[PDB]
């Protein structure tokens, strides 16, 4: 299933995912497509940061849901 | 006018994102901070403390410690970091240890202020902002995050008041 992820710059990418994908899996897909390390990713849906060992299903994320990707920024 | 037109999306309660595009020097003066690992705290101290010096950042780190005691347990970003509070503090308080969006969110709540981190592309144009707190840009402690690895302090140019 297709879902949407909007990054910090407002750039919106598609990912092909399954309801049983973990949050960790979705991050690895973001990394392969966009080059962003999982360590800096905060994935956010419906006002809450998603937890690594849960699945898209756990949060009722469905076809064509939008996630926000916010980055942890160090300096 | 442009600064008052920014579109902040509240992604999670107390945290907002925007993706306007502009030249940082069109709207801010940049106050450069040393590259010694501490520039996040240097940059906060430049904007919040009177008679700031290269030593002022120690107090900011000390507020970050106080802040962490209260807030580290409910900060969403702490879930990335994965440390106990006492291990987090020990690493936070270490020499040259970089500050981050984690400390910004906690300091915002502790100091009762709004902190904005503006992140710029390799091109130097702004491509995003993250805001910690409900204040606007005119009210906030504005920071510049560049090369993805450095913080400097920003002051609103006098003409935008």
């Amino acid at each position: 299933m297709q879902i949407f992820v909007k990054t910090l710059t407002g750039k919106t990418i598609t990912l092909e995912v399954e309801p049983s994908d973990t949050i960790e899996n979705v991050k690895a897909k973001i990394q392969d497509k966009e080059g962003i390390p999982p360590d800096q990713q905060r994935l956010i849906f419906a006002g809450k940061q998603l937890e690594d060992g849960r699945t898209l299903s756990d949060y009722n994320i469905q076809k064509e849901s939008t996630l926000h990707l916010v980055l942890r920024l160090r300096g | 006018d442009f600064l008052r037109s920014l579109d902040w999306t509240q992604v999670i309660a107390g945290q907002y994102v925007s993706n306007p595009r502009f030249n940082i020097s069109d709207y801010f003066e940049i106050v450069r901070q040393p590259g010694d690992g501490n520039c996040f705290y240097h940059s906060i101290a430049e904007l919040t403390m009177p008679n700031k010096t290269d030593h002022s950042y120690h107090y900011i780190k000390r507020l970050t410690e106080s802040a962490a005691r209260k807030y580290y347990q409910e900060e969403p970003e702490a879930r990335l970091v994965g440390l106990s509070l006492e291990d987090y503090l020990k690493r936070m308080l270490s020499d040259n240890e970089w500050g981050s969006t984690l400390e910004a969110s906690m300091l915002a709540k502790e100091m009762g202020i709004t902190i904005i981190i503006w992140t710029v592309a390799a091109s130097d144009e702004v491509e995003a902002g993250i805001k910690f707190g409900d204040g606007d840009v005119f009210t906030a402690v504005n920071l510049l995050h560049s090369g993805q690895t450095h913080f400097d302090a920003l002051r609103i140019l006098p003409q935008f008041e």
